[PDB]
RNA sequence: GAGUCU
């Protein structure tokens, strides 16, 4: 059975009769009275074999007494029924047919490779033309069609001269004449004189075909099929439906249709019929073929008696519910059930509540094994009818297999790999399954009936994988983030929250006890509120310089029930952790110092005794929920008739005709948004501080003890904002489409919602519930399409020896640091020697962890940026090394060999995209954006540092900014960026570049709700292709009469002034232009669409006013469904519609020529002597004013990079870290962790491939693209051995691309496109030798990777040795 | 005077399924479309009440 | 085709 690899090839006639065992002639199944296989019929048994073990039709021969003996009666061997799956057939079609996936698969295959039209190949085989096959004399051109009347004039002219047919077997002989080796000659020699692109592209495409087509050992003939093979009976089975009714497959209905036209053709050819009946019948068969093979492909799908068409044989390959995807790649499974869970809050972590009856069924060879070997049962059957039973021996023996026997248990989705963890069973009365409270994070499992599945592990290997990997207790820290997953919620914190927080005086207030027990002892004995401020004596135990615990007694000033809570703690962790009232945010923290500090077993049950605690302490507090715990402000009836007031000014001077509709729409949606703020505070203002109480002193006042407050700050369940809705004000409700309703509620939940206001509230709860069915699945794709490209990468060596990394600056943006250093820069293994600022002294040693503690000194040095290991840069061919990806975040220590990377980074990227398509939206009643960003305050004193900026003074005396991507940084005493802004275009900066400022300064300013265009010169304003009716409108009032001129876009603009730019020209007094200070550009400002002037033709202007306005509508709440789109463009590698323009070489720039508005760029670098000119669209401004020293990716059109342009010019270091950048920034806006180092094992499978430049010493030589990894393995005996050196240049691809660029076709027709794949593979001969997961996945075999890596590379030495 | 006409009932807006939860004005419309949805789903016990 | 968990 065991094997190396699998081939493709195209099937020869000869080799179609090899599988065949005898010809199906008849289209007859079975006999109606009788039931037996009929006379050479679609389910013979003299041909395909006998329905019965080893038993014959006629009944002669019967059992193994005949073993090969076949019956000369009714001529059937005797042999076992598994030949009728096995054993295939064949038909002699009378005529040749044309195999559509060689024909319509485009590219064409026959079309392509005769170079003929796939339209004038159908029309031969329709028999519509004659096309021609050899024209004796060259009167007659090869494969020139001619017409039914065109060919009569050859006929009666030439006649033998030439060999014009029609049909299939026109396209056969056309293809048997064509020599392979003549014409890829020819092809090859005349592509020298034209050397063009697309020519150069189809050309070398023929070249490469035709070269493969040999390679291949394929014929061109057997494009056409002249034999059709028969799938087996059992495969397209005939069975009896229990009540008389029969089944069969839609393959024998195909089937039977082809044989009756192949039969009919056959007696119409003994009939020496007329053409005219002949063509009918050969266009019949081509259709009944192409309807087997693939029916709805070539024409309309033959459909059979319900309607629907009939399933073809290509149906049960291709896509979704093929083989592949629904019976290969996973599948139905043995010793499996499930069941509704429920809570098993008294389990430990490592345990699971089993029902008596599941694991009885689960669990049955294991007893009747048992049952043996006590001497309790003789025999299986005696076994099973004692278990059947349920006798009282076989609950004991049930007991005894389960212990130490782990089960594993899933939920559906799968979205990520804790999706399934091990547990040991505990045996339980009911027939409901318990879950463990801290693994529901994992399963995102609440009890409100969710289902999980049962798995049980059978082999040892298995047993021990269950307990070693998958066990819960393996898996805390998630493997996205180095955070642990098993965190307490609910209940649990607001039980520890309610411990640990302090109350004024209480019960026995400033009292001194003994111990933590002596707490313990007053609380219980009824003298001591949880919250009273006690000195209490704690002996904390904290780590010394080496593994010993250093023990330190202390008086500590907390409250009675903190002193209770340090008995869970365990030894090694300071008091200083049990001293602040304890929130979910802090109690994480524990278990994540818990983990550093001690391991994993102290952390498995302090995580428990947390549970145990928190649970029962929250039971204690009778926390509850009524209707006066949502305390409204008095003041709410205040705020909304202000806001109010402020919402009817803006409508009353929209009626006037002031301000417009878009400004009235953006302007008022951000006071109710200020108003929404306001209730909210003065809400948790009146609500927070709200306990004022009377201490032993006089009075004084603490946080409220409000039930639903405690709720929300602890963080057990809900938010401020869920608080909102409750008590406040319930905000503006977002439309269906996104944009949001300009009325919004401004009631609560307590006092109750009228008619419309929930007419309006619906509105965003179905759009909202809409996402959780419908865009969850566009989420789901991408976890798939980042899965198929990542799959194959595991960790193959140690250390790869590559010196290379990317540099991580610290993700500083917008004012507080998103991210630091130290987060980014965790577990990674140090690229280069980074020391600290003194260069005099090495720090940090080159191939080294980044250990929490090195990381710390990071921080005390201050460490700005740090080159680190990557694994875009690992030299590895094979996979990745260990230290170039880091530490397994999961596990917090150095990654394994032998540890799935790919298959982990695409789950941790995929999975927070598709479980918060659900989440937001479920719980999403309605929209909060506040992108009112009007002024940047600086907040501690600094130098102002602008950078990316050009700016120009204006008459008012403000430095205004006029460039787009201006930074605005906060330099510190000894010159570092602490702060980070964005200050936009034609914004007011009160100081300029290098000024002091102080803190809480507006250092910029701005309207947000427009996109001004700001000029860079002086004198009047001059209307240049600004017709009035084709560019623009216009629209004017009363008296007076203020116009308003608003420009037209292609959507509003007639085709008379398409080509005509629209622009405000900028002159002086005399008329003539003004040059834009120290260049050759006279002064115009292109207006783009939808652009509001209100300066008309001929005014007095200044250097930084105003020109036009141009509209800033986006009123859009961004959730996942709004970003997801840019992250899967972004790892599709899209150029987007504006790609910006990079300079290509390092050099010294001249302008050049023109094209009636279009620029040239004849740029002369300095060394390179040779020239590199590039076309530039009209009305992009460019950044770059000419003659400069630019070097190699400066942006010289404003706008969005494309990813491919990033890696062409600056190498794979930029272009990894625009992807992570881009693709992040979108997870940060939601609050979603995911490391670095995910995202870069995808962008590392886009740089798979590579376009070889210069001719190599192989058989790349020029044009064909080949992975980095084989290349590079060229390369390292050619620089030792010599000869010609291959020049090389890395490519970018798409993850839907580079999936099926993989050699291993059968990972590329698991993945889309199941048809295509196939047919490339069969022509080109291909042989995939499994290499990655899918592949074994596929056969049914160990993984290459995880637990079955040491046993693949031990075959694989096998292979070498001999 | 430029009223000309007004709803019949305070119900007329929802649904059967709807009219039957009460206090149905305080109830998020998310979790209010699950009730009524989950109202049809209820099995009637042996003793009706 | 009517549902259940996301
Ligand atoms: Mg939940
Ligand atoms: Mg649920
Ligand atoms: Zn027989
Ligand atoms: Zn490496």
């Amino acid at each position: 059975e065991e094997f190396d690899a699998i081939k493709i090839a195209l099937a020869s006639p000869d080799m179609i009769r090899s599988w065949s065992f005898g010809e199906v002639k008849k289209p007859e199944t079975i006999n109606y009275r009788t039931f037996k296989p009929e006379r050479d019929g679609l389910f013979c048994a003299r041909i395909f074999g006998p329905v019965k073990d080893y038993e014959c039709l006629c009944g002669k021969y019967k059992r193994l007494k005949h073993r090969g003996v076949i019956c000369e009666k009714c001529g059937v061997e005797v042999t076992q029924t598994k030949v009728r799956r096995e054993r295939m057939g064949h038909i002699e079609l009378a005529s040749p047919t044309a195999h559509i996936w060689f024909l319509k698969s485009l590219p064409s295959r026959i079309g392509l490779l005769l170079d003929m039209p796939l339209r004038d190949i159908e029309r031969v085989l329709y028999f519509e033309s004659y096309v021609v096959i050899e024209g004796g004399m060259t009167n007659l051109e090869r494969q020139q069609i001619l017409t039914e009347e065109q060919y009569l004039d050859a006929l009666e002219e030439f006649g033998d001269e030439f060999d014009a047919k029609m049909g299939a077997e026109a396209i056969q002989a056309l293809l048997k004449s064509m020599d392979l080796e003549q014409e890829c000659e020819q092809l090859r020699e005349e592509l020298n004189e034209t050397n063009s692109e697309t020519k150069r592209k189809k050309l070398t495409k023929r070249i490469k075909l035709l070269e493969a087509f040999v390679q291949s050992g394929n014929k061109p003939e057997w494009m056409i099929l002249t034999v059709l093979p028969v799938l087996p009976p059992d495969l397209r089975p005939l069975v009896p439906l229990d009540g008389g009714r029969f089944a069969t497959s839609d393959l024998n209905d195909l089937y039977r249709r082809v044989i009756n036209r192949n039969n009919r053709l056959k007696r119409l050819l003994d009939l020496a019929a007329p053409d005219i009946i002949v063509r009918n019948e050969k266009r019949m068969l081509q259709e009944a073929v192409d309807a087997l093979l693939d029916n709805g492909r070539r024409g309309r799908a033959i459909t059979g008696s319900n309607k629907r068409p009939l399933k073809s044989l290509a149906d049960m390959i291709k896509g979704k519910q093929g083989r592949f995807r629904q019976n290969l790649l996973g599948k139905r499974v043995d010793y499996s059930g499930r069941s509704v869970i429920t809570v098993g809050p008294y389990l430990r972590l490592h345990q699971c509540g089993l029902p008596k009856k599941m694991a009885l069924e689960l669990f049955k060879p294991f007893i009747y094994g048992k049952l043996e070997l006590r001497g309790l049962a003789t025999t299986i059957k005696a076994a099973k009818k004692m278990v059947e039973r349920e006798e009282a021996v076989v609950w004991d023996i049930l007991d005894e297999v389960i212990r130490e026997h782990p089960v594993l248990l899933n939920r559906a989705p799968t979205l990520h790999r804790l999706g399934i963890q091990a547990f040991e069973p505990v045996l339980i009365e009911g027939k409901a399954i318990q879950l463990h409270p801290l693994v529901c994070a994992a399963y995102n499992a609440d009890f409100d009936g969710d289902q999980m599945a049962v798995h049980v592990p059978l082999t040892l290997e298995a047993q021990l994988e269950a307990r070693a990997l998958m066990m819960s207790t393996n898996n805390i820290l998630s493997p996205a983030n180095g955070e642990p997953i098993i965190v307490p919620s609910q209940d649990v914190v607001l039980g520890l929250y309610y411990m640990t927080r302090d109350c004024v005086n209480a019960k026995g207030e400033g009292m001194v006890l003994t111990g933590p027990k002596e707490a313990e002892r007053l609380y219980r004995s009824g003298l001591a509120s949880l919250h009273a401020r006690v000195k209490v004596r704690i002996t904390e135990y904290e780590k010394d310089a080496n593994g010993e615990l250093v023990a330190k007694t202390s008086l500590k000033d907390t409250t009675v029930g903190r002193a209770i809570l340090w008995m869970i703690v365990p030894k090694g962790l300071p008091y200083s952790i049990v001293n602040q009232a304890l929130g979910k945010k802090a109690i994480s923290k524990m278990l994540n110092t818990c983990y550093r500090i001690l391991g994993l077993k102290p952390t498995v049950i302090f995580a428990d005794q947390i549970m145990y605690t928190g649970f029962a302490y929250a039971a204690r507090s009778g926390a509850s929920v009524g209707i006066d715990d949502m305390v409204i402000p008095e003041k709410k009836h205040e705020i909304i008739s202000e806001a109010e007031a402020e919402v009817a000014e803006i409508q009353e001077q929209f009626q006037s005709g002031l301000v417009t509709a878009g400004e009235r729409y953006n302007k008022v949606i951000d006071i109710w948004a200020a108003a929404n703020d306001r209730v909210s505070k003065a809400m948790m203002d009146n609500l927070q501080t709200e306990t004022v109480i009377n201490r032993d002193g006089q009075e004084e006042k603490q946080v409220s003890f409000n039930s639903i407050y405690m709720m929300a700050d602890s963080g057990a369940r809900g938010s401020a904002a869920q608080i909102r809705q409750l008590a406040g004000m319930r905000g503006l409700m977002a439309k269906p489409d996104g944009s949001i309703i300009e009325t919004p509620i401004t009631a609560n939940f307590r006092e109750g919602l009228n008619v419309l206001q929930y007419f309006i509230s619906t509105h965003g709860a179905r759009k909202g519930l809409a996402d959780t069915a419908l865009k969850t699945a566009n989420s789901g794709y991408l976890t798939r399409r980042l899965v198929d490209v990542a799959q194959d990468l595991v960790v193959t060596e140690d250390d790869c020896g590559t010196h290379e990394g990317i540099m991580m600056t610290p993700v500083i943006e917008g004012g507080d640091v998103k991210e630091p250093l130290r987060d980014r820069v965790l577990g990674r293994v140090t690229a280069e020697d980074v020391l600290k600022p003194g260069t005099a002294d090495i720090l940090v040693p080159r191939n080294t962890l980044l250990h929490e503690q090195w990381c710390d000194l990071l921080e005390e040095n201050s460490v700005d940026a740090v080159k680190v290991r990557s694994v875009v840069s690992c030299d590895t061919d094979f996979g990745v090394c260990a230290h170039c990806y880091g530490r397994d975040l999961a596990r917090g220590h150095i990654i394994n060999k032998g540890e799935a990377i790919g298959v982990i980074a695409a789950q941790s990227i995929g999975e927070p995209g598709t479980q918060l398509t659900m989440r937001t939206f479920h719980i999403g009643g309605a929209a909060s954006r506040a992108a009112a960003e009007s002024s940047i305050q600086v907040k501690n004193k600094g130098s102002i540092k602008l950078s990316n900026v050009k700016s120009v003074v204006n008459s008012s005396g403000k430095l205004v900014i006029t460039s787009r991507n201006t930074e605005l940084k906060l330099i510190d005493e000894f010159g570092r960026t602490k702060e980070s802004y964005k200050v936009p275009y034609g914004a007011v900066l009160a100081k300029g570049d290098g000024e002091q400022v102080a803190g809480g300064e507006t250092v910029a300013n701005w309207d947000p709700h427009t996109m001004p265009v700001i000029t860079e010169v002086s004198g009047f304003v001059r209307f240049t292709d600004m017709i009035d009716g084709q560019t623009i409108t216009r629209q004017t009032d009363e008296l007076t009469g203020l116009s308003s001129l608003v420009v037209l876009d292609s959507a509003e603009r007639t085709a008379g002034g398409k080509d005509l730019r629209p622009a405000l020209k900028i002159v002086d007094a005399q008329g003539n232009d003004v040059l834009i200070p120290g260049t050759d550009m006279p002064a115009q400002y292109f207006l783009p669409g939808k652009a509001i002037v209100q300066l008309e033709d001929g005014v007095q202007i200044s250097s930084g006013d105003t020109l036009a306005r141009i509209p800033q509508e986006s009123g859009g709440t961004k959730d996942i469904t709004g970003g997801l789109p840019r992250v899967a463009d972004l790892f599709e590698a899209r150029r987007p519609k504006e790609p910006a323009i990079l300079a290509e070489i390092s050099g010294i720039v001249s302008f050049g020529k023109e094209t009636k508005g279009k620029r040239r760029l004849v740029i002369t670098p300095v060394d390179g002597s040779d020239p590199y000119e590039e076309m530039i669209p009209k009305w992009r401004q460019l950044n770059v004013f000419e003659g400069e020293r630019v070097e190699r990716g400066d942006v010289i059109s404003d706008g969005p990079e494309a990813p491919h342009d990033i890696l062409r010019l600056r190498g794979v270091h930029a272009v990894t870290r625009y992807i992570v950048n881009e693709v992040q920034d979108v997870y940060r806006l939601q609050g979603v962790k995911i490391n670095d180092k995910h995202i870069e094992v995808i962008v590392r499978q886009m740089l798979r491939k590579a376009t070889i430049v210069n001719a190599g010493s192989s058989d790349f030589l020029e044009g064909e693209q080949v992975e980095y990894s084989r290349v590079k393995i060229a390369n390292r005996e050619l620089e030792a051995n010599g000869k010609v050196g291959a020049t090389y240049s890395r490519d970018l691809l798409g993850i839907t691309k580079a999936s099926l660029a993989t050699e291993s076709f059968i990972s590329a027709a698991s993945f889309q496109e199941t048809t295509r794949v196939l047919t490339e593979a069969a022509v080109a001969g291909k042989r995939d030798e499994l290499r990655g997961l899918k592949e074994n996945v596929i056969v049914g075999r160990l993984i290459p990777a995880g637990t079955g890596y040491a046993y693949h590379q031990d075959r694989m030495r096998r292979r070498a040795a001999g | 005077d430029q009223v000309d006409y007004m709803d019949v009932s305070t119900q007329q807006v929802v649904s059967v399924g709807a009219s039957l939860i009460p206090f149905l004005e305080h109830d998020d419309a998310n979790r209010a479309l699950m009730g009524a949805n989950m109202q049809r789903q209820a099995v009637p016990t042996l003793r009706a009440d």
